[PDB]
């Protein structure tokens, strides 16, 4: 189950993304998300990120890069990149093939490592951040 | 709505060329239709490259992240497959 912290960081990262009329919910809108749900921000708060600039960084790219919906088309709405679900599937398996079930923010920004052509990961890993630095810190603390 | 349960040299992720392939049993007014449901081009353009599509066998629709790239080119081949048309998008390095 993911946990509700999560899902309140997803459906406002949804809803957000909808309001902006973005023709898709992205790994970048996930991981903007991420940095106000707690248990990702202190992963990365752990990992000495600065959060002032992974916002704006992130900010600039997802306003920049994603396509928006005409003013004229009420059809389709916004919709999870594939790389979005994919995100959220390996966080739900990484977390029970552990044997458990409860997802965190933390577990999603573990799982948004492997999508390795997505700009989420490069910033992450341009900040520093590896995939093992977040596990660690959910394993041991700081 | 959404349901979230179901649904050392470092170099920026590049971008991704959407393509069109041509063949010879999609309509005309489809390759149309694709072009401006799916990157939104009006009726001009979307002619324009649709014979782009037909006389040079391949048309690039748009250029997008990898991540955007791979998610239009699964909307547009899902859109062909529930239409029972072969038309093929795919997608590569810029
Ligand atoms: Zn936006």
């Amino acid at each position: 189950m993911l946990n509700q912290e999560l899902e309140l960081s997803l459906n406002m990262a949804f809803a957000r993304a909808r309001e902006h009329r973005h023709e898709f919910m992205t790994v970048e809108h996930l991981l903007l998300a991420l940095l106000s749900n707690p248990s990702a921000r202190e992963a990365l708060e752990a990992c000495s990120v600065d959060l002032v600039a992974l916002r704006q960084e992130l900010e600039a790219f997802i306003e920049q890069t994603t396509p928006v919906l005409p003013a004229s088309e009420e059809e389709r709405d916004t919709q999870p990149t594939l790389s979005f679900q994919r995100v959220l599937q390996r966080a739900v398996f990484h977390v029970q093939s552990s044997g458990r079930n409860e997802v965190t923010g933390a577990n999603v920004l573990v799982a948004i490592f492997s999508e390795q052509e997505s700009q989420a990961a490069y910033l992450l890993r341009k900040h520093e951040v590896s995939r093992l630095d977040v596990v660690n810190f959910i394993s041991h603390g700081t | 709505w959404l349901d979230f349960d179901q649904l050392d040299a470092l170099k920026p992720p590049s971008m991704y060329k959407v393509i069109l392939v041509n063949d010879d049993y999609t309509p005309m007014e489809f390759v149309i239709d694709v072009l401006q449901k799916f990157f939104s081009y009006d009726v001009e353009r979307a002619t324009q490259l649709m014979l782009a599509v037909h006389y040079q066998g391949k048309a690039i629709c748009g250029v997008f992240t990898a991540e955007v790239a791979e998610t239009k080119v699964a909307m547009v081949n899902k859109y062909a497959r529930e239409n029972e048309h072969p038309l093929l998008c795919t997608l590569e390095k810029a």
